[PDB]
């Protein structure tokens, strides 16, 4: 459900 | 009076609009993991503090008793919603349907743009009035002076001396260095004679990234031990666009998340004060 | 039901009557377009159109080898303006909707008729007067607009002497067509004396001069007037959107709509145009 | 298309 | 069996359903906020936390032909959200009883039960009346924004009436004036009571027929002290997650060790519908 | 849930 997300990294 | 007033390729570049424009503008994001989609129906979540460190090894031939690692108070924190709106006129909707195709969603890029400092103002300084602290303001701080800066090698002995507070409270591993503009433009020096700028001297020292926030605020930057466990970003719901209903057959939309950061340790923030 | 946010409140045949009365009623009380020609619907997303302002009649060439030339010069910087929306609201009671679907039956929508009445009143007005904060002229403020002045029409006479004035000043711009009159209802009034004393009631002799027509708007102030050489190189009107009904949405359960229209006035050439 | 029309004729 | 030790589940079904008849008969004699406090209904066990909505004051609504006056809209004043706390006592079975009711006392003795479910009912009562102070909730007694009457002379033969009547004033200009419900601690209530030379009639009567949603005594309230309250939904209620039920510990020394909880709040979304006497 | 229940009625 996430649309930007994770940006770790 | 439609329920949707865009069709599925206007929403799926307004959507895409809205989530290159925060993957452009997310800082807080590129050092705190996530919590998962908890979804919309999910506004309150635990807020484990950890501010209790007993020696806590067992160490002995059988079980001897030590206190259990767990929340020193119990507590819950709501989750904000952050969010922006935008107008988009009904005649540029038939102009990019008939006439003149591409329909502009720059209204959707400011407006993301905005919730996506908000969101990282919420990060960094959180919230005073809803009681939310950032990374910056969070009690129970490590906190080391700047020192002078403008020196061939400033920043990267404030980093050090980080580190250090970091490690003596047992806060290892990655460190993310988050700095102002201008601490980061300042590091792009001459420190050590192989000519590595001092940038990458303290991204050797921060294995998770160094990286510069606009809404830090004057001289100022923070170090984190990064981890799920330290601190964590949870989200309710991710960065989207919701249509409001027309009012006066212009078409409201709102650019929304719903999220909360939790400092589950802070000892493993130092400050660069 | 009427409990819940339903979009469309009325039925198909409600939304027909709705929509015939909106035009019988904006047929009923347009002048705007009994003297103009429509350059046509442009669609409504066309929110912005040319408008071209020539200062000058350049006339057509009579000659054995046709060299010489004849086009208007075309120059300095093509105008556009923006078509603005021009609309009422009226208000539908829920109950008088669920009056319609059980108890006593036909819908009225007389405030519909009202609403389109003051669309239609707006859009004289605009057409008239224009709109001072959106940079709109109208053909009693458009900027060189060779002014007759208005002599006496309380006596039988003044009126025809004040059009063949009029059509006199136009016919020196080589403005020579078919004009069309526009009165105030005072100067209307005026005209239908038979008193005239050559022959017939005035406005009959100020008929055979315009030969588009002799016209009453309410909205042309006080003793006021305009003579026209109609014609669609001199003036028409941009109407993007004729005048329809929308549905905007229930407010506190009841139903508000807008009868709008999105269209503009081109002055193409504003010496086309003498008033009083 | 026009609703009301034009109305010159 | 009980030689396994730690087995999961120590109770056949039908003692369990004993178990669990016991603690809702003795928590249904034992509880006083239940009776004047509506119940947010069983949320999950799983919900920890409720709304904890306020609303300061009353907006009227409106008379209208076409409903059109556009009166204000009830959401909140302040939005928060609060814990659910877990409301327990425990107690203890010993495991020869146990095989004794399979073999011949064929009901089980539940009388440690019992006496858990009454100071679990009063435990319930406490966090209605007085908060818990240490995890920041108000009772009824201890609202900020609760009104408040003095405790005048209920010695003499009128006083009661007089301070339950300031009360219902008192909140009758609060815009809550509907069914009251009053709670006292046992010395007023006994107060009320009696019979002085030539009563006539005794007060706790007037005060019934003025409190329409019940007179009532809490040993819970302290000293000389009492309540008023404006009962309904949309003013108090208790927001229960987790009704009174009985959960097994896991064995100790071969005994059963069990536990009577409730997890509920009380929620107080109109303060100014809470008269203490004070 | 609601065990106990409600005792208002």
């Amino acid at each position: 459900g996430l649309t930007v997300g994770s940006l770790r990294g | 009076h439609a329920e949707n007033p865009l069709r599925e390729e206007e929403w799926a570049r307004l959507n895409e609009t809205v989530i290159q424009v925060a993957r452009r503008s997310l800082v807080g994001r590129r050092i705190l993991d996530i919590y998962g989609p908890l979804g919309a129906g999910v506004q309150t979540v635990p807020y484990d503090e950890f501010q209790g460190v007993s020696p806590g090894a067992v160490d002995i031939v059988g079980e001897q008793e030590t206190a259990m690692v767990f929340t020193d108070a119990r507590k819950f924190k709501t989750i904000p919603i952050i969010y922006k709106d935008f107008l988009l006129h009904w005649r540029d909707i038939e102009a990019a349907r008939t006439h003149n195709m591409p329909l502009d969603v720059s209204a959707a890029a400011g407006a993301a743009a905005l919730c996506a400092q908000q969101e990282d103002e919420l990060i960094f300084y959180g919230d005073a009035r809803l009681g939310y602290e950032g990374l910056m303001t969070a009690n129970g701080r490590l906190t080391v002076p700047l020192g002078d800066w403008t020196s061939p090698g400033g920043g990267f002995q404030a980093i050090v001396e980080a580190t250090r507070k970091l490690n003596e409270q047992g806060h290892f591993g990655p460190y993310a260095v988050v700095l102002s503009p201008r601490l980061y433009s300042q590091l792009h020096r001459i420190y050590e004679k192989t000519g590595v700028l001092e940038i990458e001297t303290i991204r050797q020292l921060a294995s998770d990234g160094v990286y510069q926030s606009n809404r830090l605020r004057g001289e100022s930057g923070v170090v984190v031990s990064t981890g799920r466990e330290n601190m964590d970003l949870a989200v309710s719901m991710d960065m989207v666009a919701a249509y409001l209903g027309a009012s006066r057959m212009n078409h409201p939309f709102r650019v929304l998340e719903a999220l909360l950061l939790r400092i589950k340790h802070p000892d493993a923030i130092c400050t660069l004060e």
